[PDB]
């Protein structure tokens, strides 16, 4: 089920890499997907065949800065003993946006890109730790 | 009951379907429209009769009414957009665009 | 239009909204609703021109279609509980149903792309009452069952339509797509709080109304449906430059001015239910309107474009169109923060 | 959130429990604002129409700042009843609950130890 | 003046300023508590209205 | 004598301004009035 | 007369004057704790029936 | 007798499909024509009779409407049918086995929740007054002159807005 | 309703068919209508939460 | 203007008999006397079983049988 | 009262005072034909109103004082400097053109309300039909740019199909060496330097795309010299002139209503003559812009609205 996806959290950071980079994978792709999705609606492409060309280089994308995110973060992680730092997260995040900048070729993509997901990485695991919720249900 | 109330659900989203995705007519989009239509009285029927409602019977005819008068405006629409492109193709219909 | 069909068409524009907003019947809501839309489309395609049509059809297929979604809802609904309102018990398919079916007709992202064409597509007094009456049935329904609905589909659909209208903002040339964006984010601020305060929703909702429609009615002072043709104000009549500014500031959002109030109320309440990381992104992202609207105070009376020969002969002329509502609407649109705690 | 309180009237600008609050001061400082802004919409609206921004329409001066006025005092006196109806239900609803709204104990700044940082 | 005079108002402002937070701070509790439990005033979200049900003899008798 | 289409608002609408005359007038008679009984009543309810 | 010119020569002083009115009604507003700080607290001299109105 | 409505609903299902998949308006209205007289049938099955009916003929109605007005706008030189193109066949035919699908899908992984194919026809008509008099809908649909007067003028006023609203359109 | 119209006015538009337990023509019970008047006699006075 | 009502009759007599028949069919309901009676027939129809009540004593109007001179009446229906 | 859908109501139909003479007659012909006095006699005559050509000063002369303002208020354009050096630099050939189509069209929108508001029918000395003779003129003499000749033909087809054609229109003929020979018969110092290849010109304009145009939807009557003068003549065939064309049959009052609202405001009338098309012949620039409004808003009788001037003489402003 989607509970595939929340046993990301099961081991402490730094271990089971192929495990996580699988899930990050799974997540980029499903991005990757939806994006191609829309870019296909609203942009048609000229023929079949050119929107599923399309559509297989956007999930490809995604999933290869999925899964660079995961097994970045893990080696990190790993390398050095900090299990639950955000700064494996930074680098995780930088790495993803470098994965991206590459399959563009944009440097200025690259750089953009490393700088805002390392940000965003970092974002996600301080609110893992410190208890924030995307999506609060109505307390008062 | 069940059986029949989920082939009538599964025939307004089909119904839904044909309306979300057009194919160059808008006649047809209006004739999805009025299938879409037809199966929600065809449901609100049903659910009236089953549960003996009596006082819930009036629904369904005022949902007919609407409807009729949605696909009334539809056409009126329809005869505007012949009128001003010669035929009812959605493709012409993207002026707007700029 | 002749006299009667004038009444019997504005009485069916005014009655929909009504019933809707005066009904306990779910069916009886979903008739306002459809009065509201059989009785709005000849005032679109009034003026009979193809851009007019493809307005006019854009819109009926678009809201049809919603409207048939949300009569789904409502007979699911019947159909489970034997009533015709949504309860607590009410299956949470069906009201996200109707949640996603209401923000189709509102506007919001991304169910947006009908409205800024079909406000391109129409005249300006049309636009108005299209951006400003339109919206309070389908958002009656939803502060009536704010109870009910799935907060991470509402923030969402909120977050998205901030996004989506900040962004398309900037890319508009166009006097009536930029202020269909603006509509589209200031309803993504409307739908962020309705599942904890339908209350600021309402608050906004009104600010919004007491906004816009001065703005429109600027725009129809001289049919400036562009920035080009707006930046000619400081020679076709100057008086209203401040007044503009003044609006577009209080829509951006600046403290000072009472626009302010809706996003500031607005965070505190998200804030207070622990909705830090949206608050943060919409109060973040709502700075791109900041910026659009401040391009348009440069070109319009920061700055002076050049003008026309001809616009002497304007100049000549006497003009007699501003009501008595626009000054009263504007002053109350920018000059009351200070009576902030009586607004809430 | 007050809209399904007890005793609520269904469109009641201002109930019977209103008359017992006491007035707003009819030189209160938002009524005095709330005139001149009507003062200045009347400004705005000579200015708008290329009329003796402070000379022309004095009678319609006077109407918008009457109005305003009048408009302000009345909605400023439902809204002090329903800020009075909100202590009124929070009060209660403690009252009510004393065990979910229990008494502080604070001990002094003797027996506290709070950590000293230095600025060295 | 004096500075009696700033002394005992600002004890006097200090007073209002710290009633006025600590009142702030029991209102959300109070919000909180009446939205989660549904016992207070507030939040009393509507039900289905008795007085238009029909309670005499029907046509049969089982109802 | 100025103009050559005689302006339209040459002379004062004095229905209009009678009638906003009035209506200020009433509207402030209205208000004090109001607040005397508003007053008397509060006081009377609370006991002085 | 030659008021037309020179009355505009009242707006300031007048502003002047009613801050300070606003400044006396602000003093009034906050009379609470006049003789009842642990400091200053000093018992009323005769015929005195404020510590500083 | 205990398919008989399963068998109404699945043509009612067909019928919707083939209207979805959009051929030229002329067999659109065809199919909708019929699904309309097998939405009577239902109706009727479950009891009612005055619904059905009325719902019949509004249909026969509109569809005329529907066919003047194709025939006079909607028309293309190849008017295009099912069979036309290979790919809405293609479609239509994968409609009706993941229909015939879904169903036997539904059918194991639960035999009594959204469907039961076993005692089908079971539970139709639950409960009936026997010896009553005035059961029939159109008492119920009548009662919109007494009891439900106000929706009766919510329609009356929409129909007669009708008119003025497509005069307008149209002019 | 957003607008309480029908109880300010007393009048009763379309609040007297809101559920099976209501008024049906000629005294043709519904079906359930026990146990929906039962549900609707309980869940009344106390709030939509603490009917739940 | 009789002269033209008349000219109106001459013409186009349909319209002119429709505008009479509808003001007849609004005006004849209040001048007839028996548009009493047409609702009171609705109400004597018994379409459902008259539940009796449980005698306690204080119920001196309704009667035990139905043959007893207590009760309403249908006379007033069988000579109409 | 101004007129509305109140007034629309409550009586004030246009049909109601439509009449026999309740025409719109339009003369035209080249320069120097007699259009003046042809005009003049047939209003008086039909007991219409003239109204005479409009000039770079039919705005001014039509509101304010009703004197005539500076040029630099008026169009900072010179029909003396078109003659004298049609092929100018700042585009005075251009800017007189496109001023003179906007005071044509101001003063047709005055005729129409006119003749909307009381019946009485108007005769014009040439039109906004027959305004594009000169421009088509000046661009085949070189005086003007395709861009003008696109900016112009824009702004007519954003304001000219708003309003009705004339009744009737009323060519005089003259041949080019009489136009010439009357010219100079006049003497004007500036006029005298047209050239007879300009009046060519104007003559096939009229000739190719007015008349087959105008005999479309209007009755056309075409005269020559000899015939023009004598103006009873010309009254004569308009009074058994028979209108059975056109757009004027297919009105009724809630047509007349709408244009009469569109040509009751003056601002409505010209919005689309100032469309921010930057052509330079016409772009003033912010400076000289600014300079010449407030100039302008500082002449007596225009600071203010017009019922709000102390220093003409309004009374009663401040209960007004
Ligand atoms: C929160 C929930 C609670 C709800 C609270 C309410 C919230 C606010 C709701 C939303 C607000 C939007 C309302 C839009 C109103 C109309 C907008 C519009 O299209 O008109 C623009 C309108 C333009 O007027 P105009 O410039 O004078 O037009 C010239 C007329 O043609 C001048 O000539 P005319 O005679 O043709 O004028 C039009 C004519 C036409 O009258 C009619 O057509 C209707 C009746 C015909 C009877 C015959 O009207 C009449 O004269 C009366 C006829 C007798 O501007 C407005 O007056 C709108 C005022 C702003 C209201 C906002 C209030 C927010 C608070
Ligand atoms: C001094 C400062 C003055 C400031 C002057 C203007 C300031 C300009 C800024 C404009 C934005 C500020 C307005 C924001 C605002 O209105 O709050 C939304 C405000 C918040 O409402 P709420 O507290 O959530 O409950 C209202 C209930 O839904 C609806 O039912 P309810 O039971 O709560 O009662 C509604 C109430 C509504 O009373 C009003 O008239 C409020 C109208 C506010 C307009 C703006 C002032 O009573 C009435 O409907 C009138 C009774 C007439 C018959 C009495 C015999 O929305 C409304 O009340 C409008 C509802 C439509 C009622 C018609
Ligand atoms: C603030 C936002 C400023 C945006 C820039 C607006 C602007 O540039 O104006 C056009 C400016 C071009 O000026 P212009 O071409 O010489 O002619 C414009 C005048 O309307 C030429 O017309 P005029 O000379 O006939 O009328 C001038 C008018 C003077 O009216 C104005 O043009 C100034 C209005 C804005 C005053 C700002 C007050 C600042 C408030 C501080 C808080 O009347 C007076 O001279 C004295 C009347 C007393 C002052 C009017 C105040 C009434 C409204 C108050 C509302 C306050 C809202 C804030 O550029
Ligand atoms: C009503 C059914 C609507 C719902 C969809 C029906 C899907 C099943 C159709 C079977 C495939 C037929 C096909 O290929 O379509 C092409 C055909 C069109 O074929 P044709 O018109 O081009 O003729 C074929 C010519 N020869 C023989 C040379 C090849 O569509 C139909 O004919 C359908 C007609 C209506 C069928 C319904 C009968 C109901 C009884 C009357 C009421
Ligand atoms: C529930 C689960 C939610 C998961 C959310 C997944 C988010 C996936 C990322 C967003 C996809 C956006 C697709 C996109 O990039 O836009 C494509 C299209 C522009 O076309 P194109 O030029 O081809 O794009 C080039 C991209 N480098 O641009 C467009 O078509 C505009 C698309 C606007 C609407 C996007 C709505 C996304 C949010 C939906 C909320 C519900
Ligand atoms: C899920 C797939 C739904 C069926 C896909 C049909 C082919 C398609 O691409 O959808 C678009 C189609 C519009 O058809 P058209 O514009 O003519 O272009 C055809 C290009 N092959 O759209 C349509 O024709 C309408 C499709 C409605 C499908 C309803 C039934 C689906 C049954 C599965
Ligand atoms: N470039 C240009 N010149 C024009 C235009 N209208 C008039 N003129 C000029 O203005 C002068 C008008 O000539 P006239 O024939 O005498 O006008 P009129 O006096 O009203 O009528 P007539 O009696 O025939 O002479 C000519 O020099 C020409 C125009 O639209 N464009």
């Amino acid at each position: 089920v989607k509970r595939f996806f929340e046993s990301y959290h099961e081991v402490p950071d730094g271990t089971q890499c192929h495990r996580k980079t699988y899930i990050t994978t799974a997540l980029g792709g499903i991005c990757g997907i939806i994006g191609s999705a829309y870019s296909v609606s609203l942009n048609p492409a000229d023929s079949t065949l050119e929107a599923v060309a399309r559509v297989g280089r956007y999930t490809f994308t995604a999933a290869a800065i999925g899964a660079m995110f995961g097994l970045t973060t893990c080696v990190s992680a790993q390398v050095r003993e900090k299990p639950d730092d955000p700064l494996n997260y930074f680098i995780g995040g930088c790495a993803g946006g470098l994965t991206l900048g590459a399959r563009t070729h944009s440097y200025g993509t690259a750089a953009m890109g490393c700088v805002y997901m390392g940000t965003a990485a970092a974002l996600f695991k301080i609110g893992k730790l410190e208890g924030w919720e995307l999506f609060p249900t109505p307390k008062v | 009951m069940p059986s029949t109330f989920f082939n009538l659900t599964m025939a307004f989203s089909l119904s839904l379907l044909g309306t979300l995705m057009f194919r160059s007519h808008l006649m047809s989009t209006l004739l999805c429209l009025e299938g879409m239509v037809l199966s929600l009285f065809i449901m609100t029927s049903v659910t009236s009769l089953n549960s003996n409602s009596m006082s819930s019977m009036p629904i369904p005819i005022t949902i007919l009414v609407f409807a009729a008068c949605e696909a009334a405006v539809g056409l009126a629409l329809l005869v505007k957009v012949s009128n001003t492109y010669g035929t009812d193709y959605v493709q012409n219909l993207n002026l707007l665009q700029c | 239009m002749n006299p009667i069909t004038l009444a019997i068409i504005y009485f069916t524009i005014f009655l929909g909204p009504v019933i809707t907003m005066s009904s306990t019947n779910l069916m009886l809501m979903w008739v306002g609703l459809e009065f509201s839309l059989l009785a709005i489309i000849p005032m679109l395609i009034n003026k009979k021109n193809p851009r007019s049509t493809e307005a006019a059809t854009k819109y009926f297929v678009t809201q049809a279609t919603a409207s048939m979604i949300i009569l789904l809802a409502i007979v699911l609904n019947y159909k489970q509980l034997g009533t015709w309102m949504f309860q607590q018990q009410t299956n949470g398919l069906i009201l996200n149903m109707t949640l996603m079916a209401l923000s189709m007709k509102l506007g919001l992202a991304p169910f947006h792309f009908w409205l800024p064409e079909v406000t391109q597509g129409i005249p300006l007094h049309m636009g108005l009452i299209l951006l400003t009456w339109q919206k309070i049935a389908p958002l009656s329904i939803l502060i009536q069952i704010y109870p009910l609905l799935n907060s991470t589909i509402i923030l969402m659909l909120a977050i998205t339509s901030i996004f989506m209208g900040a962004w398309g903002g900037l890319n508009q040339t166009q006097m009536r797509k930029i202020m269909a964006y603006s509509s589209i984010a200031h309803m993504g601020w409307m739908l962020a709080i309705l599942p904890y305060n339908p209350s600021l929703t309402l608050l906004n909702l009104m600010i919004y109304i007491i906004l816009t429609a001065p703005m429109f009615m600027a725009l129809m002072l001289n049919n400036s449906m562009t920035i080009n043709s707006i930046s000619l104000l400081w020679n076709k009549t100057p008086a209203m430059l401040t007044m503009i500014s003044l609006m577009l500031l209080s829509l951006g959002g600046l403290p000072p001015l009472t626009g302010f109030l809706p996003k500031w109320i607005i965070i505190t309440e998200l804030m207070k239910n622990n909705c830090l990381i949206m608050a943060t992104l919409m109060a973040m992202m709502a700075l791109l309107n900041l910026f659009f609207y401040t391009r348009l105070i440069y070109s319009t009376s920061l700055t002076m474009f050049p003008t026309n020969n001809n616009s002497k002969m304007m100049t000549h002329q006497t003009k007699t169109k501003p009501n008595l509502m626009f000054s009263t609407l504007a002053i109350m649109s920018t000059m009351t923060l200070p009576l902030a705690p009586q607004l809430i | 959130m007050m809209n399904g309180r007890p005793g609520h009237e269904p469109l009641k600008f201002l109930p019977d429990e209103a008359r017992s609050l006491p007035p707003p001061k009819l030189n209160d400082p938002r009524l005095v604002y709330m005139g001149l802004l009507g003062y200045c919409t009347g400004l705005m609206d000579n200015m708008l129409r290329m009329r003796p921004v402070m000379r022309a329409g004095l009678h319609r001066q006077l109407l918008f700042v009457t109005s305003f006025v009048f408009a302000g005092y009345f909605y400023l006196k439902r809204q002090n009843y329903l800020y009075a109806v909100k202590d009124h239900d929070m009060f209660g609803y403690i009252k009510l609950h004393p065990e979910d709204f229990p008494e502080k104990e604070k001990k002094t700044y003797a027996e506290i130890l709070e950590p000293f940082h230095p600025v060295r | 003046d004096g500075p009696e005079k700033n002394y005992e108002k600002t004890l006097a402002i200090l007073q209002i300023e710290s009633e006025k937070a600590e009142l702030r701070l029991k209102e959300q509790e109070v919000r909180r508590l009446m939205r989660a439990r549904g016992d207070g005033p507030w939040y009393q979200f509507p039900t289905p209205e008795k007085e238009f049900i029909d309670h005499s003899p029907k046509a049969t008798p089982d109802n | 004598k100025f103009y050559v289409r005689e302006p339209v608002n040459a002379k004062p609408n004095w229905l209009a301004v009678g009638l906003s005359v009035g209506a200020s007038v009433f509207m402030w008679i209205y208000l004090i009035q109001t607040h005397n009984e508003d007053v008397l009543e509060y006081k009377r309810r609370n006991g002085l | 007369q030659l008021l037309r010119e020179h009355w505009v020569h009242i707006l300031v002083p007048a502003g002047f004057v009613f801050g300070c009115y606003l400044d006396r009604k602000d003093d009034e507003k906050l009379t609470a704790f006049r003789n009842k700080s642990m400091l200053f607290q000093r018992e009323l001299r005769p015929n005195e029936e404020v510590t500083w109105k | 007798m205990n398919n008989y409505i399963f068998v109404l609903s699945s043509l009612f299902l067909v019928g919707c499909l083939g209207l979805a998949l959009k051929p030229s308006p002329i067999y659109g209205g065809l199919g909708l024509i019929v699904s309309g007289f097998v939405g009577c049938l239902m109706v009727l099955g479950f009891g009612g009779s005055f619904l059905g009916l009325m719902v019949f003929l509004i249909y026969l109605g509109g569809m005329l409407v529907v066919f003047g007005y194709t025939t006079a706008m909607a028309t293309e030189e190849y008017p295009e049918t099912w069979g036309s193109n290979w790919l809405i066949l293609g479609f239509l035919v994968l409609g009706v086995i993941m229909e015939v699908f879904l169903i036997c899908v539904l059918n194991y992984y639960d035999e009594v929740g959204v469907i039961n194919l076993d005692g089908l026809g079971d539970w139709l008509m639950y409960e009936v007054d026997d010896v009553g008099v005035m059961l029939e809908g159109g008492i119920g649909v009548a009662a919109m002159y007494s009891c439900a007067t106000w929706m009766m003028v919510v329609a009356g006023w929409s129909l007669f807005a009708g008119i003025f609203i497509i005069i307008e359109i149209t002019r | 309703p957003f607008l309480d119209i029908q109880k300010k006015l007393g009048i009763s538009l379309d609040r007297h068919f809101m559920f099976l337990s209501a008024e049906q023509p000629y005294k043709n019970a519904a079906r359930c209508h026990a146990f929906e008047k039962e549900w609707i006699e309980c869940a009344h006075g106390i709030g939509g939460t603490r009917a739940k | 203007i009789s002269a033209f009502l008349k000219n109106a009759w001459a013409k186009e007599p349909v319209l002119v008999v429709s505008f009479s028949v509808w003001g007849l069919a609004i005006i004849m309901p209040m001048i007839s006397p028996y548009t009493k009676y047409a609702s009171m027939i609705n109400k004597a129809t018994p379409y459902n079983y008259p539940v009796p009540v449980r005698d306690d004593g204080n119920m001196p109007d309704v009667p035990s049988h139905p043959q007893d001179p207590l009760g309403p009446s249908l006379d007033w229906l069988k000579n109409l | 009262l101004r007129y509305g859908l109140l007034a629309a109501i409550l009586g004030d139909k246009t049909t109601k005072k439509l009449h026999e003479y309740s025409r719109v007659i339009t003369v035209d012909g080249n320069i120097c034909s007699g259009k003046n006095k042809l005009a003049k006699e047939i209003a008086q005559q039909l007991g219409m109103k003239h109204y005479p050509e409009a000039g770079i000063q039919y705005s001014s002369t039509t509101t304010g004082d009703g004197r005539p303002l500076d040029i630099e208020f008026s169009g900072s354009c010179s029909l003396e400097k078109f003659y004298d050096d049609p092929k100018s630099n700042d585009g005075n050939s251009y800017r007189l053109q496109s001023w003179l189509y906007a005071s044509r069209l101001l003063q047709y929108a005055d005729a129409l309300e006119h003749l909307l508001s009381t019946g009485q029918g108007v005769v014009l000395e040439r039109s906004i039909y027959s305004d594009f003779v000169f421009l088509e003129a000046m661009y085949n003499q070189g005086y003007i740019r395709k861009q003008c000749v696109d900016h112009y033909n824009e702004i007519k087809r954003l304001t000219l199909p708003e309003y009705l054609p004339p009744h009737a229109v009323i060519y005089i003929d003259v041949p080019v060496p009489e136009v010439q020979s009357r010219i100079q018969k006049k003497g004007d110092p500036h006029e005298m330097k047209v050239t007879s290849a300009y009046l060519q010109d104007i003559e096939n304009a009229y000739k190719k795309t007015f008349l087959p145009k105008m005999s479309e939807m209007c009755e056309v009557l075409v005269y020559d010299s000899w015939e023009a003068e004598d103006p009873t003549k010309v009254v004569e065939d308009i009074e058994y002139l028979k209108y059975n064309k056109g757009p004027w049959l297919k009105q009724d009052d809630w047509t007349f209503h709408y244009l009469r609202m569109l040509v009751q405001d003056k601002t409505e009338v010209l919005n689309y003559t100032t469309i921010p098309v930057y052509l330079p012949e016409i772009t003033i620039g912010a400076h000289q812009g600014s300079r010449i409004y407030n100039s302008f808003r500082e002449l007596p009788g225009r600071k203010y609205a017009p019922g709000y001037n102390a220093e003409v003489g309004d009374k009663w402003i401040w209960l007004k």
